């Protein structure tokens, strides 16, 4: 019957992430087991799996890293860590990943992405980009 | 004493729990958090004022029906008597009388609320 | 044309069968078992939810989010301080203060955006004649400080140098419509 | 082992509790509340994270200012924030509440809920995608995760 | 090249249903009352 | 060893409450096309503990307009009664064998009302008092029918003892003799416990959390778990009375297991009913439960008085 | 030592300050959980000249702007030298509870302060708090004060209700300042 086949599919889900270590590393960390096809690995650790038999919010997904820029994201994960080459494919602006239709190379584009910095150091602080407009008079350093 | 013990155990659970709830956390008291809610704005009067109840007749007849329950409730013992006809007639009469009273109240619009 | 929603055509046809059916609707809650069955059907469907950080909502190239100041492929700064992105900004979010650059070029000494006044309308990027300021895809730039959401030229250029690989593609996809 | 380590792990536990169960308030003023509803809706379900609404501010751990704050509605906001029992957090949601927004320069608008309630986290947008509000809520979770209260108490 | 504007296809779209469809179902009511009273009498016996 | 028995009766009931909260949220989720909690534990099996811990770390509210004595004492009473109601429950062998168990239950619940009704008064505010008066109306509605239903049902059992229903149901259920009384009992258990559609005391859209608007912390938590304990109690009562499981003197754990199954079914039915229907009005509840349920209840009481006699089915006194 | 290492400093010397979340008026008012208030010598032979917070703050905020006040001390005392028994009586009249005072020697009240100071949290009473409560305020007649810095001292009878209404019960919460028979004063 079909109950046995779904049990087989669940067995494959349980047994397609390495072992118990690799299974718990995904289950305690993403609360899902669904196996898909590895589209490509990023230059930080992200994995970017795919399974088009699901519906149009789950046909694509990510499994993040455990260290991006010395931050230990094994538990503290955030969506700011998807770089722009994969942001476009993950939010479904394309059917064309960067492993096949990559982007243009430019000298000024950042090589290493940066996640959101809001409370850390190396965050952003605003300031006047302009200069002194009304200059003062510096008096002389002699009397009379 | 078993039952007394079970109830004391539940009592002490509740009281220990409230003690924890009060003396474990932190407190920052001030008059603007300890005053009644009334949805962001302040109350226009006190809550210890008359709240007109519009089902008072229903309350009183609930009291009388509670007494009717108290009279009907001996039936499981009344059935092991030898007669089994006097109790039948008398229970019939009691229930029918209660139904008649309910019908009079219903028709006279006592179960309706005082608009 | 019109039509009635709760107007009976005509009444006064009843027999013991219809009475039985109505009295069985009553006393069995038959029109409530249908609601129970509906909610039961919904228990056995695939839920519409998604594991957000790992799998996300579908967006389009037209999506307008965090801002950025772009550059040419030569790395030249693309804005020229024509000062109409702030003319049209219906929130008065943008400021510009411009000067010659010592190269002899119309460029900015200031490009601020109070992103607490921006309404994310797109008027600035559809007004810029050079495709300099855009409204990109990043919607995940929440902060713990008001002062962080007040941007300047350097932050916008950081955004551009960050998101060019996405913005170039979005523009390539959406032009021929704009 | 050490009292300081035990204190650190205890604080990790209490933060886990307050983080895995933060009960917002049914307090939405304007359009941004519609995206809050959409976050409550199936796709971006909040109860998945332990984030369910409660109508009374005393059964609530956080308030989300999802809309425009006017001069007529600011006393009510502050009464509500006050009535919330500490520990309590605030999320300013939308340009109209982060700053004054599209109604910054008007006569009946306060130019940010910063002036009335202390905000922990700012979510930008007009409206902010419920995706984005959800990101901000998880960022507030991360903020609670690093509170280090009992640590500093031990170090007093 | 020629134009391209996301027009509908050649042959329109299929017929979209819009009218209400709540299917009349269920037993007769005579049957339900018979089942109830039969269960009741069997239980009493 | 009686204290160990108290443990084995009390702590699992509290875990059952805690995970009923989870089950409620997840069932309502999946009916609502979403997944409930699946984050904090593997499938969200730690959210109840998180909620409890977080509630007991929040600062309690002692308002100024309040009457602190009744204020603190009402949740105490609420949980104490919710937890003493589980005492005579035969599952199959009870902890406390009383001869008038159903009267103990009735009185305990009629006293459980006073938690709501004094917390609402003590919490000096408007919506609080609204919730209190709505509780008064609710009890006025349901108590009469509960008692006369239960009388008519035990009028073929022969006693108020809960343990005798097991032998009354050795070869059958009391649902086929009395399915109408069972219907009305179910909906009166639904009016009792303040559970939707008969919620009408924390009716968040009519009142802003009545009788709890001024309660924040562990007190509110006590009210919460009292409600979610009375739910399981009433399902246990329905399945001991009508859905009588199999005793089998050699296999009593079989009785316990079938009791578990039926109680879970009926509790999930409560959650289902919360998800499906809208709320009644607390005057429409009166009209329903006086003008439809009480006539038929009295008529069927007459029937169940006649029935032992004209069938020669008078039960035994022990 | 601050004057030694950093001359051209400013040293402000306030008396017992009172405000919404003070540890002075709320401290006296929180002696109701215990069924009576102890006072060394029944509170007499002790004088208190308490100042409001906002006056201290305005004085500091002007001291950081005044060309004078560069090397000078200050006595931020407030007016209306009160006597401690009558001060606590005014507190317990504004807070409408009761007043059951009684005497207590300093050594046993100090021992009480010690055992209450055995507290890992923020304690309630302490030996030094007791001492500081039971030593009179100095007459400020040889130091400038607030009026020499731009602040009119707000009297305690004008601000006490703001901080002490938190402690009033229902039946006395909605009660005005003019129902408290204000405190007797002294000059000494
Ligand atoms: C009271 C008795 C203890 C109650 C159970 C506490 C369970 C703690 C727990 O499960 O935390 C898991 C958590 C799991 O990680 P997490 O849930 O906090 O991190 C977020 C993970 N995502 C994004 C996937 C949801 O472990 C921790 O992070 C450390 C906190 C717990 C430390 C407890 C020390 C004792
Ligand atoms: C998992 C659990 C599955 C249980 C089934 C859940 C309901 C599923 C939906 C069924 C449905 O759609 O029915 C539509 C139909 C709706 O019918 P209808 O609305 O189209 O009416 C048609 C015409 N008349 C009025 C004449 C009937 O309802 C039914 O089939 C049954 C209705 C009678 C229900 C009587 C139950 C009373 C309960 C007390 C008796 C004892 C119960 C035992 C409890 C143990
Ligand atoms: C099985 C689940 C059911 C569990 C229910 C019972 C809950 C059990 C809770 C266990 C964790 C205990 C820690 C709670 C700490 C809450 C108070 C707190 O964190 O504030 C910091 C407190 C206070 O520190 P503080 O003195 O620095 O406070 C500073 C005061 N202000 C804000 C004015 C500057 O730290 C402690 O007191 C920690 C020790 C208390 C341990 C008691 C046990
Ligand atoms: C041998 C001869 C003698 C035999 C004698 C026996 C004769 C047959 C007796 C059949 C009587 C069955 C009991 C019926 C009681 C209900 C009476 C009724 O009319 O319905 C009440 C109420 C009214 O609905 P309404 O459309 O407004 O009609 C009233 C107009 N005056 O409608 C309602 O109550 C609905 C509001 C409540 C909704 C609550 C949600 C219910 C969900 C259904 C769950 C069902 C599960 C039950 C399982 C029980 C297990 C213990
Ligand atoms: C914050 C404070 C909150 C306080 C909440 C108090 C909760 C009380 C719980 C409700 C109790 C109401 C019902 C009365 C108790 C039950 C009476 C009863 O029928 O059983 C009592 C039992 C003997 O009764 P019975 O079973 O008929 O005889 C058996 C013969 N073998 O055995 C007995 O006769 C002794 C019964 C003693 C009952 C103890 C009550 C404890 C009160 C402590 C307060
Ligand atoms: S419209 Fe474009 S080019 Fe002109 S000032 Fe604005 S960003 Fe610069
Ligand atoms: S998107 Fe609209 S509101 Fe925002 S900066 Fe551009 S023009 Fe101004
Ligand atoms: S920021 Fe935009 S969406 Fe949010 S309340 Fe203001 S106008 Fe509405």
């Amino acid at each position: 019957m079909e109950l046995v086949e779904v049990l087989k599919r669940g067995v494959q889900q349980v047994t397609g992430h390495g072992g118990l270590r690799g299974l718990l590393r995904v289950f305690f960390r993403a609360n899902d087991i669904r196996i898909g096809t590895l589209v490509g690995e990023d230059k930080y650790g992200n994995k970017y799996y795919e399974d088009n038999k699901q519906f149009f919010g789950r046909h694509r997904w990510v499994i993040y890293t455990t260290e991006m820029n010395g931050k230990n994201t094994f538990w503290d994960v955030d969506g700011s860590m998807v770089p722009p080459e994969w942001h476009r494919w993950l939010h479904c602006m394309t059917d064309d990943p960067p492993t096949t239709n990559p982007p243009t190379a430019r000298k000024f584009i950042w090589t290493n992405h940066k996640f959101n910095v809001s409370a850390t150091p190396e965050q952003y602080v605003p300031y006047s980009t302009t200069r002194k407009k009304i200059h003062e008079w510096v008096p002389p350093s002699t009397p009379y | 004493m078993n039952l007394y013990t079970v109830i004391f155990i539940n009592i002490l659970l509740s009281l220990t729990l409230i003690l924890v709830a009060f003396w474990l956390p932190q407190m920052n008291l001030y008059s603007e958090k300890a005053n009644p809610y009334e949805c962001g704005f302040d109350p226009t009067s006190s809550a210890r004022l008359p709240f007109s109840m519009k089902f008072f007749l229903v309350a009183i007849t609930f009291l009388l029906f509670d007494l009717e329950i108290a009279l009907l409730l001996p039936l499981p013992w009344a059935i092991q008597t030898i007669k089994t006809s006097t109790m039948m007639i008398m229970a019939f009469i009691l229930v029918t009388i209660l139904s008649l009273g309910l019908a009079y109240e219903w028709t006279q619009k006592g179960l309706e609320w005082t608009e | 044309t019109y039509k009635y929603v709760n107007k009976k055509e005509q009444e006064s046809e009843v027999d013991m069968k219809s009475a039985t059916d109505n009295a069985a609707r009553i006393l069995m809650w038959t029109e409530l078992i249908r609601g129970l069955g509906m909610t039961l059907s919904y228990l056995f469907r695939e839920p519409a939810t998604i594991n957000y950080p790992f799998e996300k909502g579908p967006l389009s190239p037209r999506f307008r989010g965090e801002h950025a100041l772009r550059r040419y492929p030569s790395g030249e700064e693309r804005c020229i301080a024509c000062k109409l992105c702030e003319a049209i900004c219906p929130a008065q979010a943008i400021t510009i203060e411009a000067e010659p650059r010592a190269d002899g070029s119309r460029r900015t000494t200031r490009y601020d955006i109070d992103m607490t006044k921006c309404i994310y309308c797109g008027f600035c990027q559809e007004a810029c004649p050079v495709d300099a300021i855009v409204e990109g895809p990043n919607f995940e730039f929440s902060t713990e400080t008001h002062e962080e959401l007040l941007y300047n030229k350097e932050k916008l250029l950081n955004n551009g140098d960050k998101w060019e690989a996405e913005i170039a593609a979005n523009i390539q996809a959406d032009y021929l419509y704009r | 082992s050490r009292a300081e380590y035990v204190v650190t792990k205890l604080d990790d536990l209490i933060n886990w509790a307050r983080r895995s169960s933060l009960w917002p308030m049914t307090f939405g003023l304007a359009c941004c509340a519609v995206e809050m509803m959409h976050m409550a809706a199936p796709r971006y379900d909040m109860d998945r994270f332990g984030v369910v609404f409660r109508a009374s501010p005393r059964q609530a751990d956080v308030m989300i200012v999802a809309g425009t704050l006017t001069n007529k509605m600011a006393p009510a906001l502050r009464k509500v924030y006050d009535q919330m029992p500490e520990p309590r957090y605030v999320v300013s949601m939308g340009s109209c509440a982060n700053g004054g927004g599209y109604y910054h320069y008007s006569y009946s608008v306060v130019r940010g809920c910063d002036r009335i309630v202390p905000v922990d986290i700012y979510v930008p947008g007009c409206p902010p995608t419920a995706e984005a509000l959800l990101y901000g809520i998880l960022q507030l979770q991360r903020k609670i995760k690093r509170e280090q209260k009992l640590k500093i108490w031990y170090r007093r | 090249s020629k134009v391209k504007q996301d027009m509908p296809p050649p042959g329109g779209y299929g017929p979209i249903d819009y009218k209400r469809n709540l299917p009349r179902r269920g037993l007769s009511g005579y049957s339900m009352f018979a089942v109830g009273i039969g269960a009741l009498i069997f239980g009493y016996w | 060893m009686f204290f160990i028995n108290i443990l084995t009766l009390l702590v699992p009931i509290l875990i059952a409450m805690a995970f009923l909260t989870l089950v409620e949220r997840k069932i309502l989720g999946y009916m609502q096309l979403r997944k409930g909690p699946n984050i904090v534990g593997p499938y969200g099996i730690l959210q109840p503990f998180a909620d409890a811990m977080k509630l007991f770390m929040k600062e309690p509210m002692r308002p100024l307009t309040t009457s602190m004595s009744l204020f603190i004492i009402a949740p105490t009473l609420s949980l104490t009664l919710a937890l003493s109601l589980w005492v005579p429950l035969p599952m199959p062998h009870p902890l406390i064998n009383l001869n008038l168990g159903i009267l103990f239950i009735l009185a305990t619940s009629s006293l459980s009302v006073y938690s709501i009704l004094w917390s609402g008064w003590a919490s000096n505010s408007k919506y609080s008092l609204f919730g209190a008066l709505r509780a008064v109306a609710q009890t006025i509605s349901y108590e009469v029918t509960m008692a006369i239903i239960l009388l008519s049902v035990l009028l073929m059992n022969g006693s108020y003892s809960l343990q005798t229903l097991i032998t009354t149901q050795e070869h059958m259920w009391l649902l086929l003799p009395a399915w109408p009384m069972a219907m009305m009992w179910f909906i009166s258990t639904l009016a009792e416990t303040n559970r939707a559609p008969f919620d009408l005391t924390e009716g968040e859209s009519e009142l802003v959390s009545g009788f709890n608007v001024e309660y924040a912390a562990g007190p509110f938590a006590l009210f919460f778990m009292a409600e979610y304990t009375n739910i399981i109690l009433m399902n246990a009562l329905t399945t001991i009375i009508f859905l009588g499981p199999l005793y089998y003197i050699n296999l009593p754990e079989l009785y316990s297991t079938n009791f578990m199954m039926e109680a879970l079914l009926l509790s999930s039915t409560f959650l289902w009913i919360r998800a499906s229907y809208p709320r009644f009005r607390y005057d429409q509840l009166m009209h329903l439960l006086w003008k439809n349920f009480l006539p038929l209840t009295l008529a069927l009481c007459m029937w169940h008085i006649s029935l032992p006699i004209f069938t020669a089915g008078v039960p035994p006194y022990m | 030592e601050v004057r030694s290492v950093f001359p051209e400093a400013i040293i402000i010397r306030p008396s017992d300050i009172f405000g919404r979340e003070d540890r002075f008026l709320n401290h006296f008012a929180n002696y109701r959980w215990f069924l009576a208030v102890p006072l060394v010598s029944l509170g007499f032979k002790t004088v208190k000249q308490p100042v409001y917070v906002a006056d201290v703050s305005k004085g500091i905020v002007n001291a950081t702007k005044d060309p004078d006040a560069v090397g000078k001390t200050f006595a931020f005392t407030g007016p209306n030298r009160y006597l401690l028994f009558h001060l606590v009586k005014y507190i317990f009249g504004m807070t409408h509870r009761t007043f059951i005072p009684y005497p207590l020697p300093l050594f046993v009240y100090s021992w009480i302060g010690k055992l209450f100071g055995l507290s890992p949290f923020e304690p309630w009473t302490t030996k030094d708090k007791v001492e500081r409560i039971h030593i009179s305020d100095v007459m400020p007649t040889d130091l400038p004060g607030l009026e020499d810095l731009g602040v009119q001292p707000t009297p305690l009878e004008l601000k006490s209700i703001e901080v002490l209404r938190r402690h009033r019960t229902y039946r006395w919460l909605s009660s005005e300042i003019e129902e408290t028979k204000p405190a007797k004063t002294v000059n000494y």
